[PDB]
């Protein structure tokens, strides 16, 4: 049956700059049953344009669709923060009735932010469980590319951290990050030194956030 | 003497198929092989009767539906389909005795840019009966606030466009179609082959 | 106000079923072409089933056979009923109104996540992450909470009731090794804050019945 094939898969382009986005179909659809949606991180899709190029209610006129037969192209003008999201194209004309691209991720650029970094021992709540979560936290950078390097006692930890990455933020461009390390609280004991340290092309030198387990 | 398959089939234009054309067939020799001997068909289902028998039978009357759809819906022509032409457009009967006859009309009923003549109904609340023929205009209410018969946002038109332009794919490409329906009541039979 | 409201999703059993409703304003449901969609966690769209008016349905080959779309005039209310789930069938499913050439998918609701698996339901741990910076320091304070050990999916988040939302960020969960989840959720706020104003989490994960209430306190 028809697939539709979005390109390109990801896309990060600037403020006020033009994002094109485009579908193409394995097959020649008329134009009148091709539709485009925006998907914002935590939401339903949003629908943008209908028949090729009908705007929505609510549609703004940068958003413009154009196309036919096989190759759909969606155009995004005067590109802002908010415009971040998934694109996704979908057909309703041809079988099984409904068909969606796989999407075109749009990251919106902004000037370089380092991130501010936070460490944050294991409670003493958690410990009286029998297990340490130490916590780094890299706030409001861009780009999203960041390096985690956990230390405790100078040795660099491996396998035993797992790190979870905000969606960019709709305002501001930002990401934020947070790595956890996780011990066991007899492991823990054993050393005195935690430290994080933050590598990102926002900062000169790497920064490094650390404690004394017990001060 | 001879039926006048000819009008029904070379018609210069086909109906919409929401206001399907019936054209009744009465008090002529009809044979149905030199009609379905033709290469020059892409559909040519019969049901009940077999083609080849027809020439034999005598109905009282005959009746010759027709109109376009797209080629991806000339399969919805057929007794127990669904979708949106056998719901609200034109349904045949679970126990239909007849044919349809299909065949590709791209040459003659699209156009550059869109040919925008042929309209399918789109929303209507129920199915449709067999061989109903639903051809009001009303504002379709798709909520719960009156439309007062102006068009607006949960207030729609109900029939829409084909949008029939030349280098569409097949499925998108209009077809002329013919039902044929054969009546065998109790009283004269007027359409013999 | 026009609007779909989903619910009904939530943790089966492979092999079991969920029936998913969404309840319409508006909108007249058996006057409308109505359809699910679901979205598995980090995929695209996947359309699922529609009714027509009229009452006819259709199914996408995934899943014909073991769904049943289907309404309730009285209760204006569309359903998703869903038997012999299997782990492919977790996702977010979303109702929403079709228009076709009228208009195509114009209004959709927000969505209930299905997770099928046979993994047992566990409320999480809160821990603080208190704030290291004194009050004195003149710069930014970082806080937050570790919700930390619990099945499944979702949790929900807020800060003093919701009056605080400069600032959070709460992290996607990650999967542990364990196959519980965890994640933190945190705050930035002026150090000099830190003496006059409290700062307390408010956890929710449903399944477990676990609803806390944190004070995050300097140390
Ligand atoms: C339609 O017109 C063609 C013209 O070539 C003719 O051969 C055919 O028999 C006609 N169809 C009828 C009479 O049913």
């Amino acid at each position: 049956e028809i697939v539709l094939t979005q390109s390109p898969g990801t896309l990060s382009l600037s403020p006020g700059e033009r994002a094109t986005l485009s579908c193409r179909a394995s097959q020649s659809i008329s134009s009148s049953y091709l539709a485009w949606y925006q998907q914002k991180p935590g939401q339903a899709p949003r629908l943008l344009i209908y028949g090729a190029t009908s705007r929505a209610t609510g549609t703004p006129d940068r958003f413009s669709g154009s196309g036919s037969g096989t190759d759909f192209t969606l155009t995004i003008n005067r590109l802002e923060p908010e415009d971040f999201a998934v694109y996704y194209c979908q057909q309703y004309g041809s079988s099984p009735g409904y068909t969606f691209g796989q999407g075109t991720k749009l990251e919106i650029k902004r000037t370089v932010a380092a991130p501010s970094v936070f460490i944050f021992p294991p409670s003493d709540e958690q410990l009286k469980s029998g297990t340490a979560s130490v916590v780094c936290l890299l706030n409001n950078f861009y780009p999203r590319e960041a390096k985690v390097q956990w230390k405790v006692d100078n040795a660099l930890q491996s396998g035993n951290s797992q790190e979870s990455v905000t969606e960019q933020d709709s305002r501001d461009s930002t990401y934020s990050l947070g790595s956890t390390l996780t011990l066991s609280k007899a492991d823990y004991e054993k050393h005195k030194v935690y430290a994080c340290e933050v590598t990102h092309q926002g900062l000169s030198s790497p920064v490094t956030k650390s404690f004394n387990r017990g001060e | 003497n001879l039926c006048p398959f000819g009008e029904v089939f070379n018609a210069t234009r086909f109906a919409s198929v929401y206001a399907w054309n019936r054209k009744r067939i009465s008090n002529c020799v009809a044979d149905y092989s030199v009609l379905y001997n033709s290469a020059s068909f892409s559909t040519f289902k019969c049901y009940g009767v077999s083609p080849t028998k027809l020439n034999d039978l005598c109905f009282t009357n005959v009746y010759a539906d027709s109109f376009v759809i797209r080629g991806d819906e000339v399969r919805q022509i057929a007794p127990g389909q669904t979708g949106k032409i056998a719901d609200y457009n034109y349904k045949l009967p679970d126990d239909f005795t007849g044919c349809v006859i299909a065949w590709n009309s791209n040459n003659l009923d699209s156009k550059v840019g869109g040919n925008y003549n042929y309209l399918y109904r789109l929303f209507r609340k129920s199915n449709l009966k067999p061989f109903e023929r639903d051809i009001s205009t009303e504002i379709y209410q798709a909520g719960s606030t009156p439309c007062n018969g102006v068009e607006g946002f949960n207030c729609y038109f109900p029939l829409q466009s084909y949008g029939f332009q030349p280098t569409n794919g097949v499925g998108y490409q209009p077809y002329r179609v013919v039902v044929l329906s054969f009546e065998l009541l109790h009283a004269p039979a007027t359409v013999c082959g | 106000e026009v609007q779909l409201v989903e619910s009904g999703g939530g943790l089966i059993q492979p092999g079991g079923s969920l029936r998913l409703s969404c309840a319409a304003s508006g909108f007249i449901v058996s006057r409308n072409y109505m359809i699910w969609v679901r979205q598995a966690p980090g995929k695209g769209l996947e359309w699922v089933s529609v009714i027509y008016s009229g009452g006819s349905t259709f199914y996408a080959d995934s899943v014909k056979g073991r769904f049943t779309i289907s309404r309730d005039n009285s209760k204006n209310t569309l359903y998703l009923q869903m038997n012999s789930l299997r782990a492919e069938d977790t996702a977010v499913y979303y109702c929403a109104r079709d228009l076709e050439v009228a208009g195509a998918i114009d209004y959709w609701g927000q969505g209930t996540l299905v997770t099928v698996s046979s993994a047992s339901t566990k409320g999480p741990s809160v821990f603080p992450l208190a704030p290291s910076s004194k009050s004195t320091s003149g710069g930014t304070a970082a806080l937050g909470c570790l919700v930390k050990d619990y099945f499944p999916e979702p949790v929900t988040v807020s800060w003093n009731s919701g009056a605080l939302t400069s600032g959070v960020h709460t992290f996607p969960a990650v999967l542990q090794s364990s196959g519980l989840y965890s994640l933190s959720s945190v705050v930035t706020v002026p150090s000099s804050s830190l003496g006059t104003q409290t700062y307390i989490c408010n956890v929710n994960h449903k399944p477990s019945n676990t609803k806390v209430d944190k004070k995050v306190e300097p140390k």
